[PDB]
RNA sequence: AAUAGGCGGCCGUCGAGGGCUCGGGUAGAAGACCCGGU
RNA sequence: CGGCCGCCGAGACCCCGGCGCACGGACCGAUUGGUCCGUGAUCGGGUAGGCGGGCGUGCCGGUGGCGUAGAAGCCGGGCC
RNA sequence: ACCGAUAGCGAACUAGUACCGUGAGGGAAAGCUGAAAAGCACCCCGGGAGGGGGGUGAAAAGAGCCUGAAACCGGGCGGCGAUAGGAGGGUGCGGCCCGAAAGGAAUGAGCCUCCCCGAAGGAAACCGCGGCGACGCGGGAGUACGAGGGGAGGGGACCGG
């Protein structure tokens, strides 16, 4: 099980979409080990215990970030926050 | 006006009073309410009486336009409403005497609602400048109060 | 929390990287502030701080621009210079910065980081002022 | 430009507000080797004047000459407590602080009136009228064991001011009761030497002569007179509109003009007019009193006071100072002096110079 | 002064310290401020 | 300044499901109507303006009904 | 097949009335208790107006009287609330709160676990080679994954709003 932060949204300069994030895990730092994790399930503990669920399906830039897609959307008191992977 | 405000009135406990079509203001009336709200019946009567005798500001919370300070904590927007004080002074005797006859232990009456409303308003009209007849009218005031004995 | 050393750093490519760091979410601390170089030349270095000194406000000085002239207080403005200060976000990420000027009492015998994309052996040549030295002739403290 | 003349009234002092305390600040201290307290505190008593031969460069040198003076009295000052300051990241900070315990007080002039017996008055009870909290069961064996940690901590070196709490005795010269607490810096280089000069003067009392040149310039700090809410003609000295002017006369023409379209800070406008802040440089020290009187040759001494007492105050008895010229403040007004800290380049001679008369005649 | 400060003392986990009320102005448009109160 | 190598980025382009429109075809309903199938890369923004269908209100001729075991009206809420 | 009290004649009523202008002349507003007044007897308080008990009535519908909306004002309740900027809204979700009915649901909700197919699209580890370099090429492989479409087990009250 992984541990990891979330960067942002999947956005333009002034467009957002908000069922995909950018999640940044801890010790990956290239395309080649973040390509590892596709697949496996993200999950966001909300202050009150609730849990969302996504999933990683691809790769973001080359510094290691990874994309996520969640049924129901983060609600952007998740930015900056720590995800944990599986 | 005849109804009350209050849910859940309970005659075994409670006693209630009230007066209409006072000619009095009903800001002023809603600014001594709002300080007698939730004090005890005897605290609430020894309060006007202090206000009746300018020994005591009643605190402006809402309508205190171009309204001086006055001196000690708290003060702020402050003022004397003596007729206010008077007519709701009345009432507050005829709810206690409600309750006595009941058979309420007056020491154990607490103000548990207090509400003032705007009544019906009696038009006037006074003369101005330029043959012009302006609006010249009496606002009036109903108050509602229901006690309950606290154990 | 992480301690960077200011020590022979660009001021920009420190704060550009402490900014990033701050919108991560890591406290950052700052410990040599004064320490820090900006390359070119040192009159029109002068002139540009003198000029964002002069910047206020004429109607009232109680609300213009309070551009700082001390070292700790520079480098703060040029890392907040690098974030949405007017988002509720941005000012989270900048409450999460402390910069002084040399090692505090309380920060000695820790591990002083440093930025290897900001040092100074980067630059051609060591044409550059120091951040203290614009500070002194600014006028502050320190 | 068409016609230019210099702005109405000085910015430099503004806000124009109510001082934030009757009891005067100072907020910086002359320089100075002498091993001394720098300054004094003392109540307004009055004006006279003076005839006294000049002696400071001018024309009039050696000639007789009008000379304007103000008398202040000075009652002796009470040394109760030791501060010190270390230094800060942005500034000194108090690194600790030590007074004395209480003592009984031997100045009290009380009278016996008719029943019950003089009151036996003591310190902490005319200062619980200023600090209104002070230290229950205090003993000298405590306060000695502070005073020692103290020493501890400026031989260890981290002590880098140390300065005198005082007090202000009111009671002698029957003007009040509620005393006046104030901090004084010491002059000297060395801390342990200005510590130890404390430390010698703790809980005795300082009179003027024992602090101050007589002759020597001072610096006046005090609270101006107030005159309320004033409108802008007295407040800065503006022009007076025209006679035919039907909206007013002593009111600011325009408050601005359309760009910017806002009232700047710099326009003049009515507000609070005196009671003020304000510092007075370069007076001069004419001759330091004892108890009320002023010796002149060695064998005619006399009373200060002029016939009928000071209007608004009441009779001189203690020590008081005779300042060359004018000082801010009402009567009974608490006012500082500290040594000069700017003098000029050529000054008097520090000694008294040679007085041939003084008023004592009726100013009322 | 959002890094919203330092220090000595006093109290709390009945109670220090205050406000109104009283006699007056070193003050004052209301507030505020200062001295006195056996 | 002369070139190169990766990545990010639209309602554009590709794919899946759905709606309507245009044209042609087969069925049922006693007036303008209904169901289904086929083709559309060569259909789907829109001001002035042109054309088609539908929603809602008062009264009349018919038809089928509801209501003091509670009509119209009014405040809040669920579903299409 | 006219309107239904701002409509219909200006006037559904003490209406060509009240009222305006010296005059010729101009000209409004204003309908409804209840089947029956059975229109509140008596008691406490208040100077009185009224208030509170207690009665009448299927229902106060209480004469300020059928129904009683909106704007506005007072109180109670749920959420926010004194370092924060945009025409007061849009997209997505997170706190706190309400959730009987009309929506789904013990003939089983949120949720957890397991298996199969899968469009457009689409990695990496590992190994060999090319380029000064960022990197790329061939095998891995059209594999892992992928909108959506199906099946099985566990738990037992929430999902929609």
């Amino acid at each position: 099980r992984i541990k990891g932060v979330v960067l942002s949204y999947r956005r333009s300069k002034e467009n957002q979409h908000n069922n995909v994030m950018i999640i940044k895990p801890l010790d990956v730092n290239s395309r080649e080990e973040a390509s590892k994790l596709i697949g496996r399930l993200v999950l966001w503990k909300s202050p009150s215990g609730k849990i969302l669920k996504g999933k990683i399906v691809r790769v973001h830039g080359t510094k290691g970030a990874v994309r996520a897609r969640f049924e129901k959307g983060l609600p952007g008191q998740a930015l900056g926050d720590y995800v944990e992977i599986v | 006006r005849f109804g009350y405000s209050f849910q859940n009135f309970d005659p075994k406990r409670m006693a209630r009073a009230s007066a209409r079509d006072l000619r009095i203001s009903p800001k002023l009336a809603v600014e001594v309410c709002r300080e007698l709200r939730g004090m005890m019946l005897n605290d609430a009567l020894r309060y006007l009486d202090d206000v009746i005798a300018l020994k005591r500001p009643v605190p402006l919370k809402r309508y205190n336009d171009s309204q001086g300070h006055k001196p000690g904590k708290g003060f702020g927007p402050g003022r004397y409403p003596v007729k206010v004080a008077k007519a709701i002074k009345k009432v507050l005797l005829n709810v206690k005497n409600n309750a006595v006859q009941k058979g309420l232990d007056p020491d154990k009456l607490k103000i548990i609602h207090i509400a003032a409303h705007k009544g019906p308003v009696l038009r006037g009209w006074y003369p101005r400048a330029f043959g012009r007849a302006t609006p010249f009218n009496e606002q009036t005031t109903h108050i509602e109060v229901v006690v309950e004995e606290i154990r | 929390m992480r301690i960077i050393n200011a020590e022979g750093l660009i001021l920009g490519r420190l704060a550009s990287k402490v900014a990033k760091m701050l919108l991560e979410g890591e406290e950052v601390v700052i410990v040599n502030a004064e320490k820090a170089v900006i390359t070119g030349n040192r009159d029109v270095i002068f002139k540009k701080y003198k000029q964002r000194t002069e910047l206020r406000t004429l109607t009232n000085p109680r609300r213009g621009p309070f551009y700082p002239k001390r070292s700790d207080e520079i480098v703060r403005r040029t890392i907040r210079g690098m974030l949405p200060w007017k988002t509720d976000r941005g000012r989270k990420a900048f409450k999460r910065l402390k910069v002084y000027v040399g090692i505090p009492k309380e920060f000695q015998g820790k591990e002083l980081e440093t930025i290897i994309e900001a040092h100074v052996s980067r630059l051609s040549r060591p044409k550059y002022v120091t951040v203290g030295e614009v500070a002194k002739f600014l006028g502050g403290k320190f | 430009g068409k016609v230019h003349r210099p702005r109405r009234g000085s910015l430099g002092f503004s806000p124009r507000k109510r001082a934030k305390s009757i009891v005067p600040r100072i907020r910086s201290w002359p320089k100075e080797t002498e091993v001394r307290m720098l300054g004094f505190a003392g109540y307004k008593a009055g004006m006279t004047h003076i005839l006294m031969i000049d002696d400071e460069p001018g024309l009039t040198n050696g000639k007789e000459i009008f000379m304007p003076v103000t008398i202040i009295e000075t009652p002796p000052l009470r040394v109760f407590g030791i501060r010190a300051y270390r230094m800060g990241y942005l500034g000194l900070e108090t690194a600790t602080e030590v007074i004395v315990p209480d003592f009984p007080l031997d100045n009290y002039p009380a009278k016996e009136r008719k029943g019950k017996p003089k009151p036996k008055m003591t310190f902490y009870k005319l200062l619980e009228r200023r600090i209104a909290t002070l230290p229950k069961n205090y003993t000298q064996e405590m306060f000695e064991q502070k005073l020692g940690q103290l020493e501890d901590m400026i031989k260890e070196g981290e002590i880098v001011d140390v300065r005198a709490i005082v007090a202000t005795q009111p009671w002698v010269i029957k003007l009040k009761k509620k005393p006046e607490v104030m901090e004084y810096a010491i002059g000297g280089t060395s801390v342990e030497e200005k510590f130890n000069y404390i430390k010698e003067k703790l809980g005795k009392e300082l009179r003027v002569g024992e602090v101050l040149k007589e002759g020597e310039l001072l610096d006046v700090i005090a609270v101006t007179k107030g005159k309320g809410t004033q409108g802008p003609v007295k407040r800065w000295g503006i022009k007076l509109r025209a006679h035919k002017d039907s909206k007013g006369r002593r009111k600011v023409g325009s408050i601005g003009p359309w760009h910017p379209a806002r009232v700047m800070w710099t326009v003049p406008m009515a507000g609070q007019m005196g009671f003020h802040h304000r510092t007075e440089l370069n007076k001069r020290l004419i001759a330091i009193g004892e108890n009320g009187k002023l010796k002149l040759d060695e064998n005619t001494e006399i009373e200060i006071t002029p016939k009928g007492g000071f209007p608004h105050y009441g009779i001189v008895r203690s020590d008081f100072m005779m300042i060359a010229g004018s000082v801010p403040g009402a009567i009974k007004r608490i006012i500082r002096v500290r040594p000069a800290i700017r003098p000029p380049k050529k000054k008097p001679p520090v000694q008294r110079p040679q007085i041939t008369y003084v008023s004592v005649e009726s100013k009322q």
